Parts: structure tokens; C-alpha cells; sequence
């Protein structure tokens, strides 16, 4: 199978605090090396590698091409940001929390208690563990945020314990989709 | 920042394949079917609100095919270096017996955007409701992609996501099976 | 509403 | 903690067919962007990005700097290759093969049989499974090669089975460190 | 190709730290101790067959300190972008209860080359025979590194490799514990 | 044998 050649083009609008601040960044990428770009904060094209020089200078000539791209920030970024804000920006699916220990052991021997939080959207969430009411900040092993690719996230946050009789474990989840934190206990 | 919307499109040769899509914070919004020449929303819900002219993309790709032929020459014909995938089979939610779930085959960090994914249940291929996503971009200029297989747990089965990619010495099998 | 796409410039020849 | 600045320099020698054919490639990398390089098959420096322009043009002037670099292929590359060949190129530690099923369960129940091969060097090895002397090509799930960072590799190659009594499973390992393949059976 | 020998050296500021080493096919051959000014072979055995003049390296770095102060200014003081590590705790060979083994903490794909790795046995730090490698290079200009903890397996213990890096939101814990 | 290092060229000023 012959050699491969890839050309890729990306216009990315980064919105800060809403629409009060937007930055267009147009990148041309050949292979794995980006060669040229337009960065709204700089007003013009810049070659990142030598192969992008011709264009950086060419396109930079076309004052009309330069005129628009600089307005793209409203004609394109804010516009499109406006065209789907209800289903993208405004989305909140609620987290589905579960607490189960891994490895069904008799009591008193080390166990890793798992708190799975799944199905939410946006990706921003906070999971804390508590032991009989007192927050347990140590021995907390997380998988970090996981994007499911279907517009929902998931993550697992584990607590290493050595459960004594009566120890009560709580997982408290906070997410923009909920007013008061979700919690979920587990008895020793 | 807070959110990023990205219009990522690309064309690949010799394959002669191109893609055009929008992404909001890492999740695909829609992409244009080059063949049917129609925009395909990622969640149908998305189409009952917003629109996109699929021809706009077919237009843009034309140029991409062009710029590519140009750029290849000036590069002096330096081809792309295969960067093999980083596969991991996951699950949508904690698996309970007889409680319907889905198995997600996550393919990350690879380039060129070409890859063959097969689901296998008990050594055998499976197409039952399986589906996928187009090539999602990443900041490092490598790609990302998902395949989903809706299933129903049982002590009787074991699954595999079989990924083929040029930068891999041989078909990668990523395995799954319920644990009691 | 409609999604506004941004056009690709042809490279320098 | 303040901003960071990284300068990196790498001279790499790629040997093809043993020693017939060697390529020196000298790269200067500032932060994560390569700026200039010397590629033996092109005889001179070339800026990859603009910041490497001054130097690619500067050093390219010193017909002495360019005179040596072009010879570094035998004065440096083929050299260093013959210096360690005894211990690097010709290093051979032997693989230590083990066969054990994960999850002891009853016969006729799906079981994943693991073939761990660890401790070897060079990384090139071949692991095949056989079920009753007939090679089993399917349901083979491998971890691929794993580099331990201490000059030894390891890898795990599993076979999905549903063992009926008497079926005998064998793991065959071929490695440059050995004449005849290492094998290791497992009885149902 | 067949093998690659690489002399990778770097200088980092503000830290004012540098490294000089040789690598053959991914494994470190030796590296020069800037402080003691002596070359340190990766496997003692290597030193019994070849030599390298540690001053050679100290010389080279001198220029690197320099070229760096140069390059920084010409870049217009652009700083490096933190790329957080990709940690994975491994084991040297199949663990058997009560029979010595070694736990490997593999830290990959990160930059700048600065990182704090702690080993923890039952939540508590361990220095027992622990060790590491210098920052091994990678083709993508990011780095690689290893930490080793010799241990003796038993059903009583669990461990963690605790990694701190600037591109990380917080100390990464990578967990290990024998399984039956 | 001796490992032969390669020297670093100073940048352009
Ligand atoms: C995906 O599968 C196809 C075959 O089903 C692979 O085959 C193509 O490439 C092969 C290897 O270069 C060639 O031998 C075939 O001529 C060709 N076959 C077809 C039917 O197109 C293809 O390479 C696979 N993709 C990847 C990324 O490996
Ligand atoms: C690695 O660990 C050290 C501590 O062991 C961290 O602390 C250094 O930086 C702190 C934050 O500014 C200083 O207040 C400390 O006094 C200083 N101490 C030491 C011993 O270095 C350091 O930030 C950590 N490095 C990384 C890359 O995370
Ligand atoms: C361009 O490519 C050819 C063949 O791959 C090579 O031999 C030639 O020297 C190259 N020219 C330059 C300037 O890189
Ligand atoms: C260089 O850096 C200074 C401070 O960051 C900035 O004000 C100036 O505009 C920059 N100039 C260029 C060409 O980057
Ligand atoms: C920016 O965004 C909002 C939205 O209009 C504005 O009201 C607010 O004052 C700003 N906040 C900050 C922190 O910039
Ligand atoms: C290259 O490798 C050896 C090394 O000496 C050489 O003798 C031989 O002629 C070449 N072999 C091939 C297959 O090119």
C-alpha cells in the first residue's frame, strides 16, 4: 500500500465568558505539521513552518481575504454559536451515580470502593468521598473524565478502604444538571 | 475558555477520501455525507432546530483535494507517518445481568484517518445495531473515533473490538467479558 | 437557523 | 512558578541492513517545535520553521562545519555502532514463558488462557498458540510488546477458549536468543 | 530501518537543568552525571565494554545553555505548553505470592521534563530500593521515564505511583494490587 | 572503544 498524504483544515472558535470574547484560529495542517494559520488576535496569517510561507504571504496580500476573516468572528463564530446554543451550550443530561465495592470480600480486609458516575453532560462534575460523614481526600484513585462520544460523559472515582462494621461510605456528586448534590451511601 | 466549535475537514490520498464536520467541545455536531451529499446530524434532535447546506462542504473539499496535490509536491513528497491507535473497550454504565447496556470501542491518537473496526462476540463478527462516529479531530493533529455495540450482559459471552490500522503490526483485539 | 461554514482558500502556486 | 523554556538537540543515526546504509539526522528543537536540522541525504542544513532560518543559513556557510557533518556518518554513526554492537545490537537475554489461565472456572466454560513471555531482549519475538497441536489463529488477544526500560521486554498473548478435558494447549515462542522454539503446554 | 542510536541532550530554564545521554532503540545506553561529572552506564555491564568522556557532555551543555537563552529571545519569550503524562503501573513478571517482583511506573508523552513520582504502599510513601531513569526521549519531542519499586507480593498490600506534573489538574494516582 | 559524541554548534547571533 503506497505512501499517504494528508491535508487538513480547521477553523476553531474559542468562546470566553459567552460571546464577550471569541478567537478565531484557522489552521492548515499538512500531515502532522501545521504550516500556516490565521489568528484573530493577530489579524493576519503567519507561516508556522517554511512550507506555509508562500500562502502566509500570498493570502496576506488579498486584503479582501484579510478583511473578512477579521469579521468572521461575528459573521461566523458568534453566528454559529447562536445557531445551536440550545442544544449544545444549554445541554444538561443528569448523572446516574452507583456505589459498589469491587471484589466481594469478607469485612476487615482492604477493598476498593467504586463510585461510577455516568450519562451526564456537561463534562464538569465534582465527586467526593466521605467516611461516616468525614470527607476522605486520600487514597482516591480516579479515571478522570471519559467522553462517550454520544454527548455524555462518565468517570469512576475509587476509594481505597479497610471497612470496619458500621462504616458508612458516601459518594457526593455535584453537577450543573442538579440543584443539591447527589449522594449515595454504602454500608460495611 | 468555555467552549470551542471546530469545522474540521480533510482530504486524504491515495485514498481520495475527505471528511467535513463540526464539533462542539469534542462532541460531533454533524458531518456531510460526501456520497449522499447530505448533512448527517449526530443526534437527530439536532436537525429539528438547525440546518446546514451539505453542498457547502462538497465545495470546500474540492479545494482541499487541490491544496493537497499542491502541498504534497512542495513537501517534496514526504508521506504521512502511520501513528497506530490506542484502543480501549468500555461500557456505558455499570453492567447488570439482563439489564441492557452498550460496549464502546474507543480508538484514539492515530493518523492517517483510515482504520477497520469489527465487533466480535464469541469469536464471531457482529453487526446487531452496531454503529460509529466519523473521524473526530484532536489538538495534536491525530484523530479519534467511537464504535458502539448495544448488548445485553450474560455469563455466556465475551466480546472483542478488532481494530486494523496501517501503523500496527497486526489486527488489535481489545477484549471484554462480564465479571462475577 | 443555519450553520455558516467557512471557505477554504486555494494555496499559492 | 514562571514560564519554561526548552532547548533540545538530537543527532540520530538510523542503520539499515546492518551497516550498509546509515542516515544522520541532526535536529534542534525549541520547546516542541523543531526549528532546524541537518539530514545526511540532503547534505546541508534546512530551517523547518522560521526561527531556524538564521542558523540554517549561518552554519550552512562554514564549509568546514558542513564538511565534517557529511562525514559524521562513519566518523560518528558507523563508529558508535561498532562500539557497542557486542552489547546492544547483539544483546540476547532469553524469554521466560509461563502459561496459566486467568479465572479458574469449570471446564466447558469460556476461559482466557494467558501466555506471559517476559525478560527477553531484543524486542523481536513470535508467540503462537496451539490447541491440540493445531495452531489457533483466532481469539488471540495480545498486549503487543512492552518495553520495561531496563533493556528487557515483555508481552502477554491470550487465547480465548472453552476447554473440554484432555485438550492440550501449547504456547510457542521463537526468539533470536534461542535455537529451537520454547513451548509450554497447559492441560484441561 | 533496523536500529537507531540517538544522542539526546537538552537544557531547561528557569530550572537551569540539562541532560545528555545516548539511546539505542528506545533503551538508554548511558547518560552523563552533570554534578559528579561522570558517565553513568544503564547496565553496569555496558561500562565494561566501552567508554565515554563525561566532560564531552558538560562541554556540549555549555553551548545548549547558551543557544537556549538565544532562542528564547528570538521566539519572543514564548513558553512551553504543558503536556501532562500518561502513567501506567506495570509489573516485571507474573506475580506469585511471596516471591519478589518489581513494580514499574511508566510515565510517557509528557513535556516539559519535570515530574514528581512517589511510590505509596498502603497510602504511605516508600523508598525501599526504589529507583528511576533519566528523561528518555521520544520522536514527538515529548519525554518518557521509569520508576521501579522492588517488592514482595502478598494479598495484604496495595500500591500507588503518585505522579505530579504541571499539565495535570492534580497528583495522578495509578493503582496496583494482587488479584485472585 | 570510545563513544564518540557530536558537538553542538552555537546559534547565529
Ligand atoms: C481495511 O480492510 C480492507 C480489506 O477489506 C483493506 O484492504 C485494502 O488494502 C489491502 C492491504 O493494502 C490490499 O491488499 C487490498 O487490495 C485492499 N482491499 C480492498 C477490498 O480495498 C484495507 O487496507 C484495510 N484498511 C486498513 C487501514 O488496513
Ligand atoms: C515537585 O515537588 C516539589 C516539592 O518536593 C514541589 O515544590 C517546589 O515548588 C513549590 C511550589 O512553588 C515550592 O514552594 C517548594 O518549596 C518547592 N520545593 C521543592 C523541594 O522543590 C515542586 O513544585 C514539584 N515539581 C513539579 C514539577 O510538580
Ligand atoms: C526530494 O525528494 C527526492 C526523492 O524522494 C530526493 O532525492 C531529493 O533530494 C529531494 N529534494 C529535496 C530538496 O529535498
Ligand atoms: C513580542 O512579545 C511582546 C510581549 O509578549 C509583545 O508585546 C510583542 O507584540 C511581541 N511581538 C511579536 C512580533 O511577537
Ligand atoms: C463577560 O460575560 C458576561 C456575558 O455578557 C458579562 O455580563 C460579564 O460581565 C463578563 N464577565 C467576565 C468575568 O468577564
Ligand atoms: C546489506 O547487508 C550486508 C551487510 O554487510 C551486506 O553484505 C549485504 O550485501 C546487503 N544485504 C542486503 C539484503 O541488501
Amino acid at each position: 500500500t503506497r505512501p499517504r498524504f494528508l491535508w487538513q483544515l480547521k477553523f476553531e472558535c474559542h468562546f470566553f465568558n459567552g460571546t464577550e470574547r471569541v478567537r478565531l484560529l484557522e489552521r492548515c495542517i499538512y500531515n502532522q505539521e501545521e504550516s500556516v494559520r490565521f489568528d484573530s488576535d493577530v489579524g493576519e496569517y503567519r507561516a508556522v513552518t517554511e512550507l506555509g510561507r508562500p500562502d502566509a504571504e500570498y493570502w496576506n496580500s488579498q486584503k479582501d481575504l484579510l478583511e473578512q476573516r477579521r469579521a468572521a468572528v461575528d459573521t461566523y463564530c458568534r453566528h454559529n454559536y447562536g445557531v445551536g446554543e440550545s442544544f449544545t451550550v444549554q445541554r444538561r443530561v443528569e448523572p446516574k451515580v452507583t456505589v459498589y465495592p469491587s471484589k466481594t470480600q469478607p469485612l476487615q480486609h482492604h477493598n476498593l470502593l467504586v463510585c461510577s458516575v455516568s450519562g451526564f453532560y456537561p463534562g464538569s462534575i465534582e465527586v467526593r468521598w466521605f467516611r461516616n460523614g468525614q470527607e476522605e481526600k486520600a487514597g482516591v484513585v480516579s479515571t478522570g473524565l471519559i467522553q462517550n462520544g454520544d454527548w455524555t460523559f462518565q468517570t469512576l472515582v475509587m476509594l481505597e478502604t479497610v471497612p470496619r462494621s458500621g462504616e458508612v461510605y458516601t459518594c457526593q456528586v455535584e453537577h450543573p444538571s442538579v440543584t443539591s448534590p447527589l449522594t449515595v451511601e454504602w454500608r460495611a | 475558555e468555555e467552549h470551542v466549535i471546530i469545522q474540521a475537514e480533510f482530504y486524504l490520498n491515495p485514498d481520495q477520501s475527505g471528511e467535513f464536520m463540526f464539533d462542539f467541545d469534542g462532541d460531533e455536531i454533524f458531518h456531510v455525507d460526501m456520497a449522499k451529499k447530505e448533512t448527517v446530524w449526530r443526534l437527530e434532535e439536532f436537525g429539528r432546530f438547525a440546518s446546514f447546506e451539505a453542498q457547502g462542504a462538497l465545495a470546500n473539499i474540492a479545494v482541499d483535494k487541490a491544496n493537497l496535490e499542491i502541498m504534497t509536491k512542495r513537501s517534496n513528497y514526504t508521506p504521512i507517518t502511520n501513528v497506530p491507535p490506542e484502543v480501549t473497550v468500555l461500557t456505558n454504565s455499570p453492567v447488570e445481568l439482563r439489564e441492557p447496556n452498550v460496549l464502546i470501542c474507543f480508538i484514539d491518537k492515530f493518523t492517517p484517518p483510515v482504520v477497520n473496526v469489527t465487533w466480535l462476540r464469541n469469536g464471531k463478527p457482529v453487526t446487531t445495531g452496531v454503529s460509529e462516529t466519523v473521524f473526530l479531530p484532536r489538538e495534536d493533529h491525530l484523530f479519534r473515533k467511537f464504535h458502539y455495540l448495544p448488548f445485553l450482559p450474560s455469563t455466556e459471552d465475551v466480546y472483542d473490538c478488532r481494530v486494523e490500522h496501517w501503523g500496527l503490526d497486526e489486527p488489535l483485539l481489545k477484549h471484554w467479558e462480564f465479571d462475577a | 437557523p443555519k450553520y455558516v461554514k467557512q471557505n477554504t482558500l486555494k494555496l499559492a502556486t
